[PDB]
């Protein structure tokens, strides 16, 4: 149990320091909000 | 001229209808409009 609790707790700590460190791993999130913005932006574009 | 109300404005021919402020924007001595991503004008310089 006292094994099995500290590979849960580092494993769980690994998480803030991934996250932090791979600015790539929201890119699914990131790019939701990115495509959605290059879609407004183009149709405001075509009114010039 | 009025400021920080809705009117139906013209500057030089550039009718439109907006609520004027005056502004922190740099014209540069040169410029005389200022343009938004749609090619819509989003400043002006009073020619008065």
């Amino acid at each position: 149990q006292k094994l099995i609790a500290n590979q849960f707790n580092s494993a769980i700590g690994k998480i803030q320091d991934s996250l932090s460190s791979t600015p790539s791993a929201l890119g699914k999130l990131q790019d939701v909000v990115n495509q959605n913005a290059q879609a407004l932006n183009t149709l405001v574009k075509q009114l010039s | 001229l009025v400021k920080n109300k809705c009117v139906n404005f013209n500057f030089n021919g550039l009718t439109g209808t907006g609520v004027l402020t005056e502004s922190n924007k740099k014209f540069l001595p040169f410029q005389q409009f200022g343009r938004d991503i749609a090619d819509t004008t989003d400043a002006v310089r009073d020619p008065q």
